[PDB]
């Protein structure tokens, strides 16, 4: 239910290391799978990332594994950085710029879209 | 309507020795107009057979048009007339619609002339509507298909 949430904190990466019968294998893999899903939410999301951010949020257990992560996707300038802004407001109005993208190929649709009638 | 005669005297028709002379004919009659005319025809020589002397490359010059079709395939209006036409139809729409609700409602007759009188069968709302629907439709296609396919290709 967390993962599914988006409620990452209360997901267990503490809990399933404690009984090490048999649990303990799973949760050490699953915890570099969130890990990497916060990195891609957080991509899309906002611009900057600080590293009073970063330990808490991707569950980083040092400095030295933000800047092996942040790199790697190509954010790392420094606290701050911009990658998320400019791409969100680029998105509405193809009125003054050509463009075919939804409704499929234009082309085939409205050959098709007679076909049928 | 087209007939050959050669023409032969009256007597011959009436002995029947005018049917012996035709020999290697099949014949045939039409009536353009009335009894008068079918006598007249009898008295002649009657229609005596008439072929045709065709071929393909005839037949082709009879069958052009436009090479014109050539630009006028491409063509496409103004944006301001795709939108006048396209206003025209679905105002002309809502005037049929008020008959139509009826017309679905009944129609248990199907004797033409008593339909006609009561869901206003003659001037239907069903026949113009998806006359209606269907010019706005091929109508839109063509001249939208056509924009489009200039623009990457001129480019």
């Amino acid at each position: 239910q967390y993962l599914m949430e988006g409620s990452y904190n209360k997901v267990f990466l503490a809990k399933g290391n404690i009984p090490a019968e048999s649990y303990t294998f799973f949760i050490d893999i699953l915890l570099d799978t969130i890990r990497d899903e916060i990195a891609g939410c957080i991509e899309k999301a906002y611009e900057k990332i600080l590293f009073a951010e970063a330990t808490r949020i991707l569950f980083f257990s040092t400095p030295k594994k933000m800047t092996d992560y942040a790199k790697k996707r190509g954010w790392l300038l420094g606290p701050n950085n911009y990658y998320s802004f400019a791409s969100q407001q680029q998105k509405p109005e193809d009125s003054t710029i050509p463009s075919t993208e939804l409704a499929r190929q234009v082309i085939e649709y409205a050959r098709q879209l007679e076909m049928i009638v | 309507v087209i007939d050959a005669f050669r023409l032969i005297n009256a007597n011959m028709m009436v002995l029947g020795h005018e049917p012996r002379q035709t020999t290697s004919n099949l014949g045939h009659l039409n009536k353009p107009s009335i009894q008068a005319l079918i006598h007249g025809l009898n008295r002649h020589y009657y229609s005596i057979t008439i072929n045709y002397r065709k071929n393909e490359l005839e037949q082709k010059m009879l069958l052009n048009l436009h090479k014109k079709s050539w630009m006028e395939g491409l063509t496409l209006q103004d944006y301001s007339e795709h939108c006048k036409h396209n206003e025209s139809v679905v105002k002309e729409m809502l005037e049929l619609a008020k008959n139509y609700n009826k017309a679905v409602e009944e129609e248990d007759k199907m004797t033409p002339e008593q339909l006609a009188i009561k869901n206003v069968g003659k001037q239907d709302p069903k026949r113009h509507l998806e006359e209606h629907v269907d010019v706005l439709m091929t109508s839109n296609i063509v001249q939208c298909l056509a924009a489009m396919l200039d623009t990457v290709v001129f480019k």
